[PDB]
């Protein structure tokens, strides 16, 4: 089914494309690099049943990381509570968030 | 954003240079000014009857000669890497196997038309 | 996700619905082929591109390679089917049954 | 032709002549007639960027040199 | 230089978002003031929309598509 | 929410896709998938794939050339078939248009889990990395690492493409 | 000797096209491993310094390495000057 | 003031064209013994402007049998491709300043056939059919040897960008480095804008007038503007690639000039083939191109990937 | 009035630009074509008034029956004339296309092309020069220069 031999031989010959955190041109960084990096060493050596259990807060992480659901999220309800208040005329946005902002290099 | 103004703008001028050659003559159609034409007379059959292709062996490997381009267009960058002995390997590699799947059609007679 | 993610899943279920659907030409299906291996190239393009893994760049072009494949091997048997029966309708191809 | 044949080609130089002027022309007025920037890559960009806001005035090619230092 | 201005720059833009979340989000019963949404406590980089999510569509053209759109 | 420029361009290529999907004429089936082809150009664009998605334009307008030819000379009918021409096309098109509106519009004024997962929208400059800095692209590196990471890939592609050649002389041969 | 000769007058009469792309093919197949140059083609393409050098944390056991750029440790690219 | 910048590329060009209809017309007038338009206007220069208000002012007709809609698009699309071609172009400085230009103009280039493929099928008559069945035909011929051409050439430029080959260009014209390829993508070239000895897809002795045989008024006028611009981008193209002129940053007006005149030149030249030479058959194009150009195009690429390396002269900027 | 000093140099630009672009079809029957290609011919050079040979008849302007018509030949000359869009301009050139000249007697001779397109200019002939020719060219340009259609619907 699984005859490795790359692991036998030490060839690599797709093993360099795999991760995220291996290796690449230039050293440019994965965007989640930090995050794939922790699941990894987290769960590396314990098996897959017990990856899933002791390791599933790197992972959460890491999905986090990739899709960003929980950012937007709390974005979507920060400009709901804003346009709400607004409307209203509660809130007044600040002249640096409204384009009238003093710019720093 | 400059670009997709270019296009409209280049779309737009020739639209309206549609418009204007068919708006601004006149037109007088009639049956016979408008019928196909096959010189002096009414075609026999349908222009679109099926039109046999005698070159659709080459045609086929267009296609497989149309993504070598694909893998060798990104050389100029290929050749700043610091392994340039790996990658002279593969290039030329890559090549090699072109120009010998040219050479087996070639001798097969792949590349003459059909008869 | 991003609403553009929803649309390339939706184009690759609209292409694999239109090649499970058939008509009476062959060759509407090799389209129709050709459009998923399209969809998935962009999705797996957007996907590359969003998380800046640099190594995968290069798999899309490998996916446009074995499409090609595809599409000649389809183009092939077309032309066997056709020079059969002079048209290359599926319904034509029913001499073996189950 | 025969030199008859060169007003034509004359003409047609003309014609051929104005784009490339008119985008130089164009680019120097609208880039302060400094010959606009090229931002082939993101650092080259971050460089416009960082121009543009320390200009005073939201545009890169005003150039701020040793006088604003104090 | 560079990167000591766009650190401050980032963190200037992020003090200023909190500051203002916590001037909308007082109403909310159960709204923690920049909590995050990571388990670690190590320093995640910005998300684009977390920057410029409070802010004109200009700026947020400029910032997403200036550099592809600039030709 | 700024233009939603890549919106437009992924429903267009949808609709596209709508279009060679209802199996018209395979000249009409080319040309949507031309235009889906250009559009899909133009979304890989705007998220900085130069490259990929010229070439896959450039792919695309070989194949569908060679398409054609091949529609000219063995897909052809006395009356090729249109959008409009018949029931049966025109239903499916139809179909797809009001499938990709509903799937939108649920999509936009509130969240669903449709067949994988929900979303709300906000656009896609919100996923953005606003990374600063290099004298390259990152993805002509990655793109130009395939003769340096890669040689097993460009080893199994070469095989393939020779054997390719070898298949469809094979198969044409007749006989 | 003389078999060889006469197949390629022949096809030096009949093909020279592919005499040609034949040679050309061989020739740049061959020559890159036999230049002194290739190596310095590498070293070029090592001495681009595409990325930040991060500076390393001294811990007073690193005679090889510089404590600034003009001091005469490290790497020297006086070859490419005068290359 | 960029729209300002669009028209002035845009009407130079086409009346840059309109006049090139006329110097074709006295060139070979004079190769022949005669003398070419000189009566409307001083010494013909007035033509161009009577055969555009003609064309325009004369009655368009749909044939009966035809498809409307792909009818119309197809002269549409030609004309604005044609129009789009030239917006990357360095006259020192481009319109749109683009990382990868050239394969850009290869990409439209190959967009632009299905114009060709459109109007002949959508005419639904039977020349207009062989006319687009030979430009299928002249496609496959050229495509893969003219990409990887561009591909040897660019080699030793560095990089994709059109703007940069000014600077390869600095001390010598790239023309000295790769005359074989050189003129294989000349060649390829005349293949590519369906010019003498390579104008198959109208084959007005065979043909009668191929693919664009059904149209008559604007939209033919259309086409004929589509294929001239094609031409006068085509030749500015290969001078750039091959004929480096030396630019100065304080006086681009000199490069502009020099441009100018190459590629004036070069379009004389395709017009002294097309009154020199007899017209190949169509299958004689093809063997031509994947017997004969095909394999030197690999060996060259060969070549030219292992020459940088050999000799330590790789161009920078990856 | 001004809208009639208007119509009156709009009707001289079409005019002017319409008898300055004569395109003729590609078109010969007999004799005469040969004289037809001897007034194409650099001593002559119909290029040099703006005249253009055009194989389609979609892209002609003018037809010139330069040889005789048959019966057989008939339909098809009516046929490509149709075909034509407008404005076009029929030309005859020689006896047999005038009145069927030396075979007007004969069973399968039209006895001329006028009765079956309308003609503008006759040219005579057998063959009429290339100079000839050229003259009534000309002589249809100079009756081109004398259309008023804008005049005509303006007083309508
Ligand atoms: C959402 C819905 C999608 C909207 C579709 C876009 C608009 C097209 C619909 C109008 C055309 C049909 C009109 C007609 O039938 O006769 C007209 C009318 C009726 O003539 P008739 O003799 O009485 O009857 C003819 C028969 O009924 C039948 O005669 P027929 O044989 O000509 O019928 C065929 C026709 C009939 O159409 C239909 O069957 C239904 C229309 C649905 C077509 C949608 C299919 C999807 C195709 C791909 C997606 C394209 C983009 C769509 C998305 C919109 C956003 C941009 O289908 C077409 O050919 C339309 C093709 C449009 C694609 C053009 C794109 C150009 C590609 C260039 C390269 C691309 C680069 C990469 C990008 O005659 C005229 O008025 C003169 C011609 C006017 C046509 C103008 C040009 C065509 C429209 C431009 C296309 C839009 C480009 C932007
Ligand atoms: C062996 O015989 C033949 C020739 O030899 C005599 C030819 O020349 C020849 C070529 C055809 C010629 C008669 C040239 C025809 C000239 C064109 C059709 C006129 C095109 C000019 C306009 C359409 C260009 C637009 C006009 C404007 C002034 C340009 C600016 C545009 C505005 C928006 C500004 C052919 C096919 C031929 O067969
Ligand atoms: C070079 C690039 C730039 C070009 C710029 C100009 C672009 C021009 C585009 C093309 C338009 C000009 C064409 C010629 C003039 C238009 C005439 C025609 O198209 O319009 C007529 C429109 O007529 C309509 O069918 C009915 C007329 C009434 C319409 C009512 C619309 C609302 C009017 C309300 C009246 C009160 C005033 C409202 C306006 C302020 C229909 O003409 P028709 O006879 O078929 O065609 C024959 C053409 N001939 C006669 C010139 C040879
Ligand atoms: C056990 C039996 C062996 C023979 C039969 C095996 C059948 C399979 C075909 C060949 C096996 C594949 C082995 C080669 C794997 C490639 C990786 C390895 O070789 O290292 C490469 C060494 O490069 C070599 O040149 C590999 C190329 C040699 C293969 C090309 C020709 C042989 C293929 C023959 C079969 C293919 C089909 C038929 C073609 C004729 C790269 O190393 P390097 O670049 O230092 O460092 C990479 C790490 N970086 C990126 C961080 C720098
Ligand atoms: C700007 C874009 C939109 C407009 C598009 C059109 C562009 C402008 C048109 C260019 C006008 C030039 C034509 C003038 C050439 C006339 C030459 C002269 O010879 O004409 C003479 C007299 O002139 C003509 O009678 C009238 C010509 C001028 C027409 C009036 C000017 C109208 C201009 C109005 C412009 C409006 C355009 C449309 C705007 C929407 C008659 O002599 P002719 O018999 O030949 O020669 C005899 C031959 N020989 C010598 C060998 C013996
Ligand atoms: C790109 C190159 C060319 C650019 C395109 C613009 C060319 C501009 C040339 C303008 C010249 C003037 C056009 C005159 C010809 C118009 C068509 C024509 O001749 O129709 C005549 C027709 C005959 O009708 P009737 O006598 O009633 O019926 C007889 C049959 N039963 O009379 C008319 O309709 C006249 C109408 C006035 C024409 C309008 C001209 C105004 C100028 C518009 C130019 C547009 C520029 C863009
Ligand atoms: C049609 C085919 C579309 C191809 C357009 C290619 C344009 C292009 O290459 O410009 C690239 C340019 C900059 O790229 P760089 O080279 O990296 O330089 C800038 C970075 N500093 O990228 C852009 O500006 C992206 C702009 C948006 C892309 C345009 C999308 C066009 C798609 C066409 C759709 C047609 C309209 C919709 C309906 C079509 C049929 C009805
Ligand atoms: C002037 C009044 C304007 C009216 C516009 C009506 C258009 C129309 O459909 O009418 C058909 C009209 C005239 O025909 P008739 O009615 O028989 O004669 C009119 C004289 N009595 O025909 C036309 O001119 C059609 C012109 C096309 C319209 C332009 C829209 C087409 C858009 C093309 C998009 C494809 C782009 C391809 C390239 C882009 C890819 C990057
Ligand atoms: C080691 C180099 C390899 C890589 C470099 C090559 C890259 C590109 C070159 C290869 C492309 C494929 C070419 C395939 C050759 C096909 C041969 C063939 O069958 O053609 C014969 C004709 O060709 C032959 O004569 C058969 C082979 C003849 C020998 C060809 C060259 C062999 C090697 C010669 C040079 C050797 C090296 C150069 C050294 C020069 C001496 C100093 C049939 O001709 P038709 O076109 O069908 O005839 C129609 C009209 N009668
Ligand atoms: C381009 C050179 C000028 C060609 C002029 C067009 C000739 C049209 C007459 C047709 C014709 C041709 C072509 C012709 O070749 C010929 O001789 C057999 C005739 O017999 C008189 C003809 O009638
Ligand atoms: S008129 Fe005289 S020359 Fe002309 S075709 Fe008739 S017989 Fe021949």
């Amino acid at each position: 089914p699984f005859f490795d031999v790359q692991k036998r031989l030490g060839l690599d010959l797709d093993r360099w494309m795999t991760i995220q955190s291996a290796e690449q041109p230039h050293k440019i960084p994965g965007r989640c690099h930090a995050f794939e990096k922790e699941w990894i060493e987290c769960a590396h050596g314990i098996g897959g049943i017990r990856a899933e259990k002791e390791c599933k807060i790197e992972f959460d992480d890491f999905v986090e990381c990739l899709l960003r659901q929980k950012t937007m999220k709390r974005l979507s309800a920060i400009k709901r509570q804003r346009d709400k208040l607004i409307k209203e005329g509660k809130y007044t946005p600040p002249p640096h968030h409204l384009g009238k902002e003093d710019p720093r290099p | 954003m400059n670009i997709m103004l270019t296009l409209l703008t280049n779309v737009t001028l020739a639209s309206l240079l549609v418009l204007i050659a068919f708006w601004l003559p006149q037109l007088n159609a009639y049956s016979e000014k408008t019928s196909p034409y096959e010189c002096g007379f009414d075609p026999m059959g349908s222009a679109r009857l099926p039109f046999s292709m005698k070159f659709f062996l080459v045609a086929i490997t267009f296609l497989l000669f149309d993504l070598e381009i694909a893998l060798l267009l990104p050389l100029p960058w290929a050749s700043q890497t610091n392994n340039l002995k790996t990658m002279l390997t593969m290039a030329l590699f890559l090549l090699i196997l072109l120009a010998a799947s040219l050479a087996y059609e070639w001798t097969q007679k792949g590349l003459e038309w059909a008869e | 996700m991003p609403l553009v993610y929803m649309n390339i899943i939706m184009a690759f279920a609209i292409a694999l619905a239109g090649l499970l659907m058939y008509r009476s030409h062959l060759m509407s299906s090799l389209l129709c082929l050709e459009g998923m291996m399209l969809s998935l190239f962009i999705m797996s393009t957007l996907i590359i591109l969003n998380t800046h893994f640099t190594l995968a760049n290069m798999m899309p072009i490998i996916l446009l390679v074995f499409a090609a494949c595809e599409a000649a091997l389809g183009l092939s048997l077309l032309v066997m089917v056709s020079n059969t029966y002079g048209t290359d309708y599926v319904q034509n191809l029913n001499l073996l049954q189950c | 032709m025969w030199f008859e044949i060169l007003p034509g080609i004359a003409v047609m130089a003309a014609c051929l002549f104005i784009p490339g002027m008119a985008t130089a022309h164009i680019h120097k007025f609208t880039n302060g007639g400094k010959e606009k920037r090229v931002a082939h890559f993101s650092y080259q960009w971050n460089l416009m960027e960082r121009d543009r806001r320390i200009s005073g005035v939201n545009r890169y090619h005003v150039t701020k040199g040793l006088e604003n230092i104090d | 230089l560079f990167q000591a201005e766009k650190d401050r720059r980032v963190l200037q833009m992020l003090r200023e978002n909190l500051e203002e979340e916590a001037i909308i989000m007082k109403d909310v019963p159960d709204w923690k003031v920049g909590e995050s949404v990571f388990h670690t406590t190590r320093w995640v980089t910005p998300m684009m929309g977390e920057l410029y999510g409070l802010r004109t569509n200009e700026e947020i053209l400029s910032a997403t598509y200036g550099f592809i759109w600039y030709t | 929410m700024t233009m939603y420029i890549a919106f437009i361009l992924s429903t267009i290529f949808v609709i596209g896709f709508v279009g060679f999907s209802s199996k018209p004429s395979p000249i009409y089936g080319g040309l949507g998938l031309i235009v889906s082809g250009g559009v899909g150009c133009g979304i890989v664009l705007n998220f900085g794939g130069s490259f990929l998605g010229l070439m896959v334009f450039l792919i695309y307008l070989g194949g569908m050339l060679v398409v054609f030819g091949y529609t000219t000379a063995m897909a052809t009918e006395m009356y090729p078939e249109v959008w409009v021409s018949n029931k049966t096309v025109f239903g499916a098109f139809v179909s797809g248009l009001m499938m990709e509106f509903c799937m939108v519009y649920y999509a936009l004024k509130e969240e669903e889990v449709e067949i994988i997962f929900k979303f709300n929208g906000l656009g896609d400059w919100v996923i953005y990395d606003t990374g600063d800095s290099g004298f390259f692209s990152e993805e002509a590196m990655g793109i130009a690492a395939l003769y340096s990471y890669g040689t097993w890939l460009v080893i199994v592609t070469g095989w393939s493409l020779l054997i390719g050649v070898v298949v469809i002389m094979e198969i044409t041969r007749g006989n | 000797a003389g078999r060889i000769a006469s197949f390629l007058k022949n096809a030096w009469a009949k093909e020279p096209v592919l005499v040609a792309s034949f040679a050309i093919g061989g020739l740049a197949i061959i020559l890159p491993s036999l230049s002194p140059y290739t190596n310095y083609a590498i070293r070029i393409n090592r001495a681009t310094p595409y990325n930040y050098p991060v500076p390393l944390r001294d811990d007073g056991n690193m005679p090889d390495v510089p404590s600034h750029p003009q001091d005469p440790q490290g790497p020297s690219l006086e070859w490419l000057k005068n290359l | 003031m960029f729209m300002i910048n669009i028209l002035s590329l845009i009407i130079p060009i086409l009346l840059a064209v309109a006049f090139l209809t006329l110097v074709e017309r006295k060139v070979l007038g004079y190769m022949q013994l005669r003398k070419g338009p000189n009566v409307v206007g001083p010494y013909g220069l007035l033509q161009p402007i009577a055969d555009a208000l003609k064309l325009f002012t004369k009655e368009p007709l749909r044939p009966a049998t035809s498809s409307i809609s792909m009818f119309i698009i197809a002269p549409i699309l030609a004309l604005s491709l044609a129009l789009t071609m030239w917006v990357p172009l360095p006259m020192p400085y481009p319109l749109i300043n683009m990382n990868l230009g050239v394969l850009f103009m290869l990409a439209m280039s190959s967009l632009a056939v299905y114009s060709i493929l459109w109007s002949g099928w959508a005419s639904n008559s039977k020349y207009a059919l062989i006319g687009a069945l030979r430009a299928v035909a002249q496609t496959i011929s050229y495509e893969v040897t003219l990409a990887i051409i561009l591909l040897s050439v660019l080699l030793m430029n560095g990089s994709y960008t059109l703007s940069t080959l000014i600077t390869t260009q600095e001390h010598i014209w790239m023309i000295f480095t790769s005359w074989p390829l050189a003129m294989m993508w000349f060649i390829s070239t005349l293949a590519e804008t369906n010019r003498a000895p390579f104008d198959l897809t109208e084959g007005e002795s065979e043909l009668v007038s191929g693919f664009n045989v059904e149209y008559a008024a604007g939209p033919f006028a259309m086409f004929f503007m589509a294929e001239y611009a094609n031409i006068i981008m085509m030749n500015a193209f290969t001078a750039i690639l091959f004929l480096g002129a030396s630019h100065d940053p304080h006086t681009p007006e000199l490069y502009t000039i020099n441009f100018v005149l190459k590629t004036l030149a070069l379009t004389i030249t395709f017009l002294w083939i097309r009154a020199s030479y007899p017209r190949f058959r169509y299958d004689q194009l093809m063997h031509l191109l994947w017997k004969s150009f095909l394999p030197l195009t690999l060996a060259l690429c060969m070549w030219h990937i292992s020459l940088p390396i050999m000799t330590a002269s790789i161009p920078p900027q990856s | 009035s001004r809208g009639e000093y208007v119509v009156a140099k709009l009707d001289d630009l079409v005019n002017w630009a319409r008898r300055s672009s004569l395109w003729p079809m590609t078109f010969g029957l007999a004799c005469c074509a040969v004289e037809m290609m001897h007034m194409a011919a650099p001593r002559y050079d119909m290029d040099r008034f703006g005249v253009v040979f055009r194989a389609s008849p979609r892209q002609s302007d003018v037809m010139i029956v330069a040889g005789t018509l048959t019966n057989k030949m008939a339909p098809a000359l009516r046929k490509v004339y149709d075909q034509m869009p407008e404005p076009r301009y029929v030309v005859s050139m020689g006896s047999c296309a005038n009145g069927g000249g030396y075979y007007h007697y004969s069973y399968s001779v039209v006895r001329g092309c006028d009765r079956i397109v309308p003609v503008d200019i006759y040219v005579p002939g057998c063959p009429p020069t290339a100079e000839a020719l050229l003259y009534g060219i000309l002589q249809l340009q100079r009756k081109i220069k004398r259309e008023k259609r804008l005049r005509i619907w303006y007083r309508r």
